[PDB]
């Protein structure tokens, strides 16, 4: 896990679970 | 006190206070042999002192060669006085460098480019043999007469060939300085846009992408989101594929892993 800032929001987001490679 | 230093036939301006004995460090310019880094206090000692000298490239073992361009690696333990001479060079160009005196611990990773008269110092960085924090580079620097020409970036990227080869992942010892944030960004913002680019996957994890490149995790995060290329959704983060910025991405200045030769000491 790791923190930051994201369009006015705090997020948290994991190291080890794969995030959708996305487009538009 | 240490204005100027001549080094081989450059005479380059000092940024910042270095502590040299004071014996020296009241002297406006400094003398240095471009070869084996004795400082000296005239031009008539230097000239002397290049006529007894053999040495025409620092001590160590070279371990990437491509052409004119090397990387030497240097034991701090093995060349001790040449690797103080080197940490003091470079505190004349870094505000703050943690370690002069003691370089027992340090390997040097000199970068060269070599011309008729011998290898010349175009860098280098600094590796502890042991990381408690698992830092790949403890200071780096390039020359000022090579600065923005495209070797700091050279130096970044062979700090972390070195760690693919032995199986880390590493990052720089903090705190950066300005100008080593600034040339870290764009070095990791490449090596993402690069990866993506040969990605063709629908998902990987930041540690895939770790393990591939030897750079950190937060590092990989820290720079999704310098580019704006972590969102949010659902309730879960997705990586944003800028393709402007990949084709935004795409004279020498690569390192290339075939031209290494080398085991971790
Ligand atoms: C962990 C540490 O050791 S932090 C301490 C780092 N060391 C220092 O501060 C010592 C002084 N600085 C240096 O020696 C150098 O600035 C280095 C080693 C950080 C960079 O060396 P360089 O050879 O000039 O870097 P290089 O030419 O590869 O360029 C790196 C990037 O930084 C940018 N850059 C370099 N200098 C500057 C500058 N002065 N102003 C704005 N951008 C700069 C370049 O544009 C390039 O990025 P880009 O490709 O996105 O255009
Ligand atoms: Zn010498």
């Amino acid at each position: 896990m790791v923190e930051i800032e994201i369009e006015g929001r705090l997020h948290r987001i994991s190291i080890f679970d794969p995030l959708e490679i996305i487009l538009e | 006190m240490i204005k100027t230093i001549a080094f081989g036939r450059y005479e380059l301006d000092t940024w910042y206070h270095s502590p040299y004995p004071e014996e020296y460090a009241r002297l406006g310019r400094l003398y240095m042999c471009e070869f084996c880094l004795k400082y000296m206090k005239s031009q008539t000692i230097l000239r002397r002192h290049m006529a007894k000298c053999v040495w025409k490239h620092p001590p160590g073992d070279e371990i990437y060669r491509k052409g004119s361009i090397s990387v030497f690696e240097v034991d701090g333990k093995k060349n001790k006085i040449y690797c103080q001479n080197l940490c003091l060079l470079a505190k004349l160009f870094l505000d703050h460098k943690t370690l002069y005196y003691d370089v027992e611990p340090f390997l040097f990773y000199v970068m060269t480019e070599a011309d008729n008269t011998g290898c010349h110092l175009i860098g280098y960085f600094s590796k502890e043999k042991n990381s408690f924090l698992n830092y790949n580079v403890s200071c780096i620097l390039t020359m000022p007469q090579y600065m923005r020409q495209g070797y700091g970036k050279m130096l970044i990227d062979f700090s972390y060939l070195l760690s693919k080869v032995e199986e880390k992942v590493g990052s720089p010892e903090r705190p950066l300085s300005d100008l080593g944030l600034i040339s870290y960004r764009s070095y990791w913002k490449e090596v993402l846009l690069r990866y993506l680019h040969n990605f063709q996957g629908k998902e990987i994890s930041i540690k895939e992408i770790s393990q591939e490149t030897a750079v950190n995790p937060v590092d990989i995060v820290s720079t999704l989101q310098a580019l704006q290329m972590l969102k949010y959704w659902k309730g879960k983060h997705l990586v944003l594929k800028r393709q402007d910025l990949i084709d935004e991405w795409i004279s020498n200045k690569t390192m290339d892993p075939s031209c290494l030769k080398w085991t971790p000491p």
